Formats: C-alpha cells, structure tokens, sequence
C-alpha cells in the first residue's frame, strides 16, 4: 500500500490551523501514525491508530480520518509547529510499514521578489580546466523559483546545480544558488552568459546576463 | 511432538459490562467518559466575556462599574457569584426572558 | 403591543437607603412599526435601542477563571476536551461538547476476556506480542510465537468501532456532539445515561465474542491442518504422533503444513 | 528507555559496516528507518523480539542482514552490497503498544539519535576556495569547490559580520565530491573601504583557508 | 477438476454503515428517511 | 424550541443506532452463509480434494 500526502507544503501563518492530508492506496483500518520532524533530530511520534494522541503531545494536534482520507489538524499553530510532518502506516497480518512522502508546515509571509546577482568564474579556477557560473536569488517569498542558463540565447541541461537555503530567522525568507558547470573550452567557445528568474514577487521573467570583457 | 494454542493475560485486567454479564475482566479498556478538568475557561476558539463585578443585565442598563462593557460583543458571557449592583435599587419583572 | 403600568408610591425595605424602586421593562419594535410613549411621570425613559440578533451566543455562571488557551468544550467547571463520547463534569456546556451522562465512568473493552495463568482458554502472561498464539515442546526443545492474522483481524475491528465510538472519522457521527426546566433536562439525562449504559454493553458483547471467536477459529485451523497426525489432548494442546523440528512446527503456524508428508511416520506411532 | 546508535561515518562500496543500536537495560522488537540527504523516511528493517523473525524492504532485499545480542542488549544492521543509495541518516526504532499488546509491526514511541553512513568510495580531497566577485546594491561570495568528506565551516571576516550572511547547504557534485557557496550583502560604497575573507574550515582533509574579493 | 466457491459483486454498490465500519460497500441497499415530497396536501382521509 | 431539540437529538441517536445494529447483523449474516456453504463443501470432498 502506498501513503500520498498533500499538500507537498502548508503556508501557514501562528495562530492559523493546519490541515495536513494522507491518502492511502487501499482502506488500512485507522492504523496510521503521525510524526514531527525538526531539522537534524529524529521523527517525534504524535498520533498513533489515526486519532489516538501520544503521550504529553498538546491537545492541539488532533488525528482523525477514516476509508483512505486520514487528517492531522493543528487547531491553533504556534511558531514551534513549523516542520515536517510524516503519515505512517504498519498492519500485523498482511505485513506492512509504509511512510508518507511527507509535508512542510512553512511560514506565511507577503510575496517579497529575488535580488538577482550574477558572479563570473574566477580566474583560479578558468587555470583549473573548469568554470563554474553562479547566480544568486537573495532573500524572495515563496520558495516556488525557476532559474534557467543560456549560454549565448541557449537553454542547457543536466549541467546546472540548484541549492537552497533554510526559512530564515528574522524574515523567514528563502535564498537560492543556481550554479552552471562548463569546461575551460566550452567556457572559451561563448561569449554571453544569462541567467533567466523566474518569481511571482516579479511582473516577469527577469534576466542577469555578462559579458568576458 | 506437543503443540499448545493460547492467547493473552494480564496479572489484574479491567471489569467490563455486556449483555451477559455485568463484572466481566478484559486485557485492555479504554474510557467514554470525561469526569476531569482542568478547573480553567480556556479564551481560545469562542469570544468570552468575564462579567466579573458586573451582571449581564447591570451591563445592559449601564451601572458605573460596568462602563467598560459598552458596545461589547460575546459567544459566551461568564456571569460572576460574587457580582453585585451599586446603582438605583431596580426590579425586573421577567428577568430571565 | 401595548404596555401599560402604573407607578405604585409606596415605601418598600430600603436596599442601598434606598426605599423607591425602578421596574424595567422592554419592548420590541419591528422594521415596519413606531414606538409610542405616553406618559404624565414617573417614566425611566430609553436613550436609544440595542441591536438584537438571532442565537449562537449564550451566558454561564461560573467562577472558574479565563485562561490563554484553545478548547471547543466549555463547563462551568472549566472547559473539557472533547475526544470521548460522553462526559459526567457538568449538565451546563457552551462548545461543541460530549452528552452529560449520570455514569461517572463507561469502560470500553479494547482487548479480550483476561483468563490468567495464576488461576483453548489457556491465559499466558508470557504472551505479550499477540492476543492469540502458540506455545511447542519438541525435539529442538521449547518454543512460543504469536499469530499476528489472529491479533491483526481482533486489532482492525476494535479500530473500527473505537473510531467510530469516539467521532474522528468522516460523518454526521454515532454519538453527535450536543451543542445548546429542570423535568426535561433530568428526563434528557435519564435517556441518554440510559443509551451510553447499552451502547457500551452492545459494544462490548460484541467485542467479547468477535475476539472469543478468533481464538476458536485459529485452534479449528490447527485441528483441520493436523487432522489424524494429532489427538485432542484434552486442552488446548495437540499431540502430534511423529517428531517435528522448530521448520515442522514453522509450517503448522505459518499455514504451510500438510498431512501427506507425515503421513505413515504418524499412522505408526499411534497405533502403539 | 533511551536508545544510542553507532557506527556511521564515509564508506566506500565493498567493505560491510555494522550498524550498532543499544538500550538501557528487558527487550522489545527494533526496526530501523532511514533518511536519504534531502529526502523523506524510508523503513529498511525490523528484528523480532526474540530474533526468530526478520523483515527487511525490496530495496534492501539480499545486501542488509539484521541479528541481535540480548546479552550485550543491542540489535546489529549487518549492511553489505552496498550501492550508493544507501547514503543516508539510519535510526533505529522501538514499535509502540496497540491495546495493551506489542506487535512487531506499528508506530515508532521510541527513536535513536541517528548515525549517518555515506557510500561514495572517494578520496578525502580539500577544498579548493574561489571568490565570486562582486560586479560594478550590494553581493560578493565564495566558491569552494570539491572537497571530501562532509562539513565544512564558513565565517565571515572571522566572524565579524554576521547580519547578510547567507551559506548554501553542500551539493553532491557528478565528481562525487561536495561544493558549496556562502555569499554577504552591503553597500556598493563601503566595498572600497572594508575588506572581506571567508574563513573556509575542513576537518577531515585538514586545512583552514583565507580568500580576499577584489572588484573587476 | 477444480471447484471453486465465490458470491454475488456488482461494479459500484451502496455504502452503508455497522457498528465496526463507518464506510462498507454493500450490493444492494434501502432507504429509511423520507427526503422527498410532491409539494401538496391530501384532502384524503383528513378534514 | 429545547424539548423539540433534545427529541430530535435522541430520535437521531437511536435513527444512527439502530441502522448501524442493523447492518451489523445483516453484514454478520451473509458472512456466515458463505463460510458455511465453504465448510460444507470442505466435509463433503473431504480427503479427496485440497484447500
Ligand atoms: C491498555 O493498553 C495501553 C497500552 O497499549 C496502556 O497504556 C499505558 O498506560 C500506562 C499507565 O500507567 C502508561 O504508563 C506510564 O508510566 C509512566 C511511569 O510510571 C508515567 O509517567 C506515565 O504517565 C504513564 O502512566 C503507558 O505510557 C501507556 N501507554 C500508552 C501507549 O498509552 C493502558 O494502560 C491499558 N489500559 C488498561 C485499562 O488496561
Ligand atoms: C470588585 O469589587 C471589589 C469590592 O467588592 C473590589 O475590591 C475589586 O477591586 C473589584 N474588582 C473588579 C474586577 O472590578
Ligand atoms: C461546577 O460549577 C460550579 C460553579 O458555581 C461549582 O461551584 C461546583 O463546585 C461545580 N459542580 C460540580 C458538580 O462539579
Ligand atoms: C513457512 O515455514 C518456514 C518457516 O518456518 C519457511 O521455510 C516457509 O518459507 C514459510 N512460508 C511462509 C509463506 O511464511
């Protein structure tokens, strides 16, 4: 049997409830369990047989559902809330233990665009044999960010390396780092090289481009 | 060469009720009943207003000391046994309604 | 409507030195209607109206105090969560709150009938893994393991009525959340104390039977899958009349078992 | 009841790590749930209470053994095969009680701190620290390459700023080596004035790099 | 040479509800609550 | 208002009940007639045919 859990992420506000969905494949009899997980730790157990509360867990987690529709409800959500959260199922008989793909509880926040910054390869590293291009998309709301590369008006693939930041302390904000891998010849070959963002902080799809002189 | 089919027990299980029987001992129960509280009206999801020296009706005619109930709005107003009037002697004749 | 009253001059017991009095009155005026006054003294006149809206909203007396927190159930004895059924706290509730019951206390059975080994019906403390198993005693020496298809099957339907009984499922709910004289509120606790003592009593014969049965069908299974190869020895023991090794055994719990292979081997030794 | 895992740290594909998980002193059944980096839970393996039962998944089906010493009060992940899909963080766990009885199979109650393996067979490389340049309001960051194994710790101006600082999570290169970037913000003015260093700092592969920026 | 022993199924059926199950598809089912009306009063058998 | 309410608040209950005791039975019922026309059939073959 297989766990489906929606929505992939939950923008959530504190004070707001959280309404957190597991679909199984097939009816798995209210034995689903619902776990917590904080960046670094391991998984902590909140729910078990679908609504029954683990012991010391605030009354504001309530497990329900029934058929294939199971629920976790977050009555009233405080700023220790925002995590990951996990639906599991396990079955005796027909032996099984399954885990859901799992959910982020991220903090809402108003649309806040990227800072679009685009750094060309060093000269250390073009004596090397490879040049590497970055872009940076500083401090934007949401997550939800598209880069593209094109090397003289031409989209690459499979040659780029996107890496993501944290929700930030203050603003709870998103920083993301999109970097292109190229070699000395290839880098040699091409004159232009753009870096494509696309947000919904921005009216469109903004560009960053460079040129080698 | 000897196989034996069991089940489980525990040292002192629970006394249940059924059709049959009304002292009957199970492994494991589970309670329908909520006799415990806290001893606290919690704020949160219902607007409460604590009437405190104030009695709803000594809100509405506007007694001094229920000023600050004015315009005010409720889910629920908690009435007080300690609350008193300190206004003009009054008498309503249905007050309840 | 008409509301006529005449003021009384009289003198009644002082209350604040006071020995006059006001009697309050009120009057509702519809959109399409006028408010009259008439009046030649002693009139507490209005200085204007109140709005006056439909339900939903209630008062309590209470000395329980306010506290930062969030509970959809409110007594006069401070609020209650709402997860069981019923409750015996208070008859006077605000929130979406559990029926008020006269029983204090309503087990639920969540297990079987306790029968322990301190005094088929074979109680084993040791058992801990499952409700139902087996215990062997062969050439490899001694053994016990538990049949989860037993246990799950007794597990699943506790689930099902446990669920149901306690809401958290996806209804219009077996025992509905009361929302909200003193002759029809008793007769209304007297009916409903009555329906929470025979729900349980329903629910839990049913549970008593559903797990009794389990443990029959799962000794029945052994008995059709042995068949000649083993006698009912007296209890709930089996003796199987050839040797089994810790895989024999294995097979008879594991349902792969067949009485052809030890076929002659137990046609042997019984007739001796 | 406390559980403490061991046995982690980089593995190269052919050698067999044990995966050792330990109690407090009787015994339950224990199950082992992993966490590949970035990924979500994956249940691997599970041992009986006794030890005469053992389930291990499809993925881990013929490479994972599992075994248990009751006397020592430990259960063994005996992980062979390897395949580097089995970079991940390993917790043991402890099955809860449903209705009064202990099924090997339900929900988890108890935990292991967990211990990170990392199938990679790869050369404990350093890093190799290039500045990004900041352009003609206002960026500047640092590129380190190619390093093995994992952390490594970045500071600013050895920290002195701390407020604009933003340091990117490691990415598995191709290379089978990890990169990283780590990037500041202030005036397009004061970069003439103030300069800055990213202190770059390997543990294993040891060595603590200095790099300056300089406008082009 | 081989028996084998099944029942009745129909492609979509009726959901209904039991003491241990608050959704279970069942082949056929009846209704017990009046939803509907003509929209009229009977003169008969009442005055 | 209060006695019309609290009537069809226990008229409910006993509505939900009653269908669910019901259909315990029934669902009881036809699970039973098909494992014993099994078990029939299991007796009558006997020795002479397997599970
Ligand atoms: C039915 O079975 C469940 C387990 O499936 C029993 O639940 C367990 O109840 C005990 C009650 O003592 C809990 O023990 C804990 O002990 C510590 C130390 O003394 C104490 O600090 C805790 O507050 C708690 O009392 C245990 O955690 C709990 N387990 C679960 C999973 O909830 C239940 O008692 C059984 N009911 C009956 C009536 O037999
Ligand atoms: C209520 O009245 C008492 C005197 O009867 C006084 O001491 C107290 O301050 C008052 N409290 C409030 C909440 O007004
Ligand atoms: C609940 O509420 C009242 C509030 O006046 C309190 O005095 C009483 O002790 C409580 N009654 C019960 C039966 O708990
Ligand atoms: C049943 O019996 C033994 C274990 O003792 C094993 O060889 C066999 O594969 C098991 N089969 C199943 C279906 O569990």
């Amino acid at each position: 049997i297989v766990l489906t859990q929606s929505p992939a992420t939950l923008s959530v506000s504190p004070g707001e409830r959280a309404t957190l969905s597991c679909r199984a494949s097939q009816v798995i009899s209210h034995n689903l369990a619902w776990y917590q997980q904080k960046p670094g730790q391991a998984p902590r157990l909140l729910i078990y047989g679908a609504s029954t509360r683990a012991s010391g867990i605030p009354a504001r987690f309530s497990g329900s559902g029934s058929g294939t529709d199971y629920t976790l409800t977050i009555t009233s959500l405080q700023p220790e809330d925002f995590a990951v959260y996990y639906c599991q199922h396990y079955s005796n008989w027909p032996p099984r233990l399954t885990f859901g793909g799992g959910t982020k509880v991220e903090i809402k926040r108003t649309v806040a665009a990227p800072s679009v910054f685009i750094f060309p390869p060093s000269d250390e590293q073009l004596k090397s044999g490879t040049a590497s291009v970055v872009c940076l998309l500083n401090n934007f709301y949401p997550r939800e960010a598209k880069v593209q590369w094109k090397v003289d008006n031409a989209l690459q693939s499979g040659n780029s390396q996107e890496s993501v930041t944290e929700q930030d302390s203050k603003d709870s904000t998103y920083s993301l780092s999109s970097t292109l891998t190229l070699s000395k010849a290839d880098y040699e070959k091409h004159k232009v090289y753009a870096c494509e963002v696309t947000h919904q902080g921005l009216s469109s799809p903004v560009t960053k481009s460079f040129n080698r002189g | 060469a000897t196989l034996c089919l069991g089940h489980h027990a525990v040292p002192n299980g629970t006394i249940v009720k059924t059709i049959t029987n009304d002292q009957i001992e199970v492994t494991n129960a589970t309670e329908l009943v909520q006799s415990s509280s806290t001893g606290e009206i919690c704020d949160s999801p219902h607007q409460i207003l604590d009437g405190k020296n104030c009695t709803l009706i000594d809100a509405l005619l506007g007694d001094p000391q229920c000023d600050g109930f004015q315009n005010k709005k409720w889910d629920l107003f908690v009435e007080r046994s300690k609350a008193y009037s300190n206004c003009y002697p009054y008498d309503v004749p249905d007050y309840a309604s | 409507s008409q509301q006529t009253v005449s003021p009384n001059i009289g003198s009644r017991p002082r209350v604040r030195n006071i020995p006059s009095r006001i009697s309050i009155y009120w009057t509702i005026v519809k959109p399409g209607d006028i408010l009259l006054i008439n009046s030649t003294g002693n009139l507490i006149a209005p200085r204007g109206y109140f709005k006056i809206r439909s339900g939903k909203s209630s008062i309590m007396r209470s000395d329980a105090p306010i506290g930062k927190c969030n509970s959809e159930c409110i007594t006069p004895n401070g609020s209650i969560p709402n997860d069981k059924p019923f409750q015996n706290v208070n008859r006077i509730t605000y929130g979406a709150c559990p029926r008020y019951v006269k029983q204090n206390t309503l087990k639920l059975a969540t297990g079987m009938r306790n029968v322990p080994e301190k005094q088929i019906e074979n109680g084993w403390e040791g058992m801990v893994d499952g409700w139902y198993g087996f215990r062997h005693q062969n050439s490899e020496g001694r053994g016990q393991a538990a049949d989860l298809k037993s246990t799950q099957a007794a597990i699943d339907q506790i689930n099902g009525k446990l669920n149901r009984l306690i809401g958290k499922t996806n209804e219009k709910f077996h025992q509905i959340e009361k929302e909200f004289e003193k002759y029809v509120e008793d007769t209304k606790i007297d009916l409903w104390s009555y329906n929470a003592e025979l729900l349980v009593a329903l629910e839990n014969q049913h549970t008593i039977d559903l797990t009794d049965s389990e443990m029959n069908k799962l000794f029945e299974k052994t008995k059709k899958q042995l068949r000649e190869n083993a006698e009912d020895m007296g209890n709930g023991c089996f003796k199987i009349y050839h040797k089994c090794d810790n895989a024999c055994i294995g097979s008879i719990r594991n349902g792969t078992y067949d009485h052809d292979v030890y076929r002659d081997e137990a046609l042997n030794n019984r007739f001796q | 009841v406390q559980l403490v895992e061991s046995g982690g740290g980089v593995v190269q594909p052919g050698k067999s790590p044990r995966l050792s998980c330990a109690a407090s002193g009787s015994s339950y059944a224990v199950h082992w749930v992993r966490q590949a980096p970035g990924k979500g839970l994956e249940w691997v393996t599970l041992i009986s209470y006794d030890g005469a039962n053992q389930y291990y998944a499809d993925s881990v089906k013929g490479r994972f053994t599992i075994s248990r010493d009751n006397s020592k009060n430990t259960v063994y992940l005996q992980m062979n095969s390897l395949r580097p899909e089995d970079t991940a963080v390993y917790y043991c766990a402890v099955p809860g009680p449903v209705f009064g009885i202990f099924p090997p199979w339900s929900y988890f109650d108890n935990w292991g701190q967990g211990i990170l393996v990392t199938v990679s067979s790869a050369s404990t490389k350093g890093p190799s620290v290039f500045p990004l340049a900041p352009s003609s309001t206002a960026a500047l960051g640092c590129l380190v390459k190619d390093y093995f194994p994992e952390p490594v710790t970045v500071s600013w101006n050895s920290g002195a700023l701390t407020s604009g600082v933003h340091t990117f999570p490691a990415v598995l290169q191709s290379s089978g080596l990890y990169s990283l970037s780590s990037v500041v913000t202030v005036p397009s003015s004061s970069l003439g004035t103030q300069t800055y260093i990213c202190n770059v700092n390997h543990k294993p592969s040891n060595t603590k790099v200095d790099k300056k920026v300089e406008p082009k």
